[PDB]
């Protein structure tokens, strides 16, 4: 938090706790299945499932193969998205909304195309 | 005896005819859920049917990779050999 | 209606709506009806309950060791363990009917009354 | 050195696997517990009603619910594990026990035991105290058949009276995943306890005389049914401390044959240039 601000320190530190979450949990989503897990262990992995989707981007190495524009995401922008995302404010998006996507109003665009 | 999982290609897909390539391709992902999964072979009873349809899977394709030595496949006869596991007709 | 409730000691077994069910007891046999008197009363050894419902055909039980509860809102049945008609072997319940042990005579003789016999 | 390293790195990475699938099988088998647990509980709060309302027209006169006049002896049923690896879900379990003992033994009853589950009978086979009877294959997965038999054999030993005057259990109440405690709960002669505020077939005293040794058999099916939730939960927290501390040994030995391997590969170049340095 002294080189970063400490927006960006919080919401790197939510993020990894999030993601250390889901990765002991994915244990027991293999083995068990995930109606094992209780309601608020499932709204955890409901997060975790969007967050690491949303770290995936349309690139400008990927404009290679898939012809559609490689995206560039402001630090700004991408704080307050994963601000946004990590309190769950679109818990109701499918996991597919959030793959290979180029910022917040490009989210929105994909999701409510798809 | 080879150790798929730590046994790498760097090539990769480049080396594989396409038939071997949509056959072989979710092998790989079936024999590292395979090994992940023998620690479980005391519990197949209690462990999640999703997961008892992949134990099961997993110990019929470490099955299928043995071979005697001087007995080498034309790749159409292991071509045929990978989907009768990765198809589950082996199941 | 009655609403009938089949608990067993590890199971809330059955439950419904019934029009009537009969029972054998240790003050001989009983039916009860929609309206029925606050009652307790245990089964016989080798006993069966036959459910009548308005949705379908009849529900046979054999019970072991079961009481009947009565209360004016429902009918309880606890009872040790329970198979239904759809579920008893008839080779079974009589090679348990010929058994010397007397509590596997009765729930051999239970399960031969669920079967009609 | 480093082949006895190796060997013991690849020792405590099969027996990391190995807790970990027991861990995660603990896991599945408290879930099935409760299961077991909730579908058992509905009868149970029924035949304490039945048993309410037989009580309240009953004499009272029935055995189960009388102190003897001598207290001459108390029957201690003691619930522990056939499977190990449970953690200190039998020595809590076995303290309980003991501090019961220590209270009866004070009060002037010396205890007889009776014992599920095959470490306690261990336990009680090391310290010379005997067991009068037990029980083994079930503790993970108890039957109804098996609490019948226990609470006859038990209530048989209380009707004797060669025989006890009162009758205990002791064993883990499982409260929640993460909070378990042994408890010991005196079963008979049982407690009446009036608080403010139907037709008999034959009669109240009969029905409460058929009744009483049902209600047993119930209390100590919710018992064990308890008791092997709570096995499973400590077995789920014992074998995470396992886990934990075979990861924790992985990384200290994986720590010592790197330093191994860097003395071994330092110490034989430094005998070569030392043999290139003599010539």
């Amino acid at each position: 938090p002294a080189i970063v601000g400490d927006e960006h320190y919080r919401v790197a530190q939510e993020v990894i706790r999030i993601l250390q979450r889901y990765k002991d949990l994915q244990d027991i989503i293999a083995i068990l299945g995930i109606d094992e897990l209780s309601e608020e262990d499932k709204q955890l992995v409901n997060r975790a499932r969007r967050i690491e989707r949303f770290l995936s981007q349309n690139m400008m190495a990927a404009e290679q193969f898939t012809g559609q524009p490689g995206s560039t995401v402001p630090l700004k922008e991408t704080i307050e998205a994963f601000d946004k995302l990590t309190k769950g404010e679109f818990d109701h998006l499918p996991e597919q909304a959030f793959f290979l996507i180029g910022g917040l109003d490009d989210l929105a665009k994909k999701a409510e195309s798809l | 005896a080879i150790n798929v999982g730590v046994s790498v290609s760097r090539v990769g897909g480049a080396a594989q005819i396409k038939a071997m390539k949509e056959v072989a391709g979710s092998l790989r992902l079936d024999l590292s859920q395979y090994r992940e999964l023998e620690a479980f072979a005391a519990f197949a009873s209690d462990l999640d049917a999703a997961s008892k349809a992949q134990l099961d899977r997993g110990a019929r394709l470490v099955e299928l990779l043995k071979q005697p030595q001087y007995s080498p496949l034309a790749v159409e006869e292991q071509v045929v050999a990978i989907f009768l596991g990765t198809q589950g007709h082996l199941d | 209606d009655l609403n009938v409730e089949i608990v067993a000691v590890e199971r809330e077994l059955w439950s419904g709506p019934a029009t009537f069910v009969f029972t054998r007891t240790t003050a001989g046999e009983i039916g009860i009806l929609p309206r029925h008197i606050p009652l307790v009363a245990q089964l016989v050894d080798d006993a069966m309950v036959r459910v009548e419902r308005e949705g379908e055909d009849d529900l046979r039980i054999a019970v072991d060791g079961g009481f009947l509860s009565v209360t004016e809102e429902t009918v309880r049945i606890l009872v040790e363990n329970a198979q239904f008609e759809s579920e008893i072997d008839a080779d079974a319940a009589k090679e348990d009917a010929a058994s010397d042990d007397e509590r596997t005579a009765a729930w051999g003789r239970a399960r031969l009354r669920a079967l009609g016999q | 050195t480093l082949r006895e390293l190796r060997g013991r790195i690849r020792s405590a990475g099969s027996i990391k696997k190995i807790t970990k699938a027991q861990e995660l099988i603990a896991t599945s088998r408290i879930a099935k517990a409760q299961a077991r647990v909730e579908a058992a509980r509905p009868y149970a709060a029924e035949i304490t009603n039945m048993l309410t309302e037989l009580a309240g027209a009953s004499a009272l006169d029935h055995p189960l619910l009388v102190e003897r006049k001598q207290p001459k002896r108390a029957g201690v049923l003691v619930v522990s594990s056939d499977r190990g690896l449970c953690g200190a879900y039998n020595a809590n379990v076995l303290r309980r026990a003991e501090e019961l003992f220590s209270l009866l033994r004070d009060e002037g009853k010396d205890p007889v035991l009776y014992v599920v589950g095959r470490k306690a009978l261990g336990y009680f086979s090391f310290r010379q105290r005997t067991v009068v009877e037990s029980w083994t294959g079930f503790s993970e997965r108890p039957t109804y058949e098996n609490a019948r038999e226990i609470a006859d054999t038990l209530v048989n030993a209380f009707m004797a009276g060669l025989g006890v005057d009162e009758l205990h259990i002791v064993f883990t109440e499982f409260r929640s995943m993460l909070s378990q405690t042994a408890v010991a709960r005196r079963a008979a002669p049982m407690e009446v306890e009036y608080v403010g505020e139907y037709s008999f077939e034959p009669d109240p005293e009969t029905l409460f005389d058929a009744l009483l040794p049902r209600y047993i058999a119930t209390r100590v099916y919710a018992a064990l049914l308890e008791a092997a939730a709570s096995e499973s939960a400590s077995r789920r927290r014992a074998m995470k401390s396992a886990t934990d501390n075979a990861d924790d040994l992985i990384k200290a030995l994986t720590l010592a044959a790197n330093r191994e391997r860097q003395a071994q590969i330092t110490q034989e170049i430094s005998e070569i240039v030392g043999g290139a340095n003599a010539l």
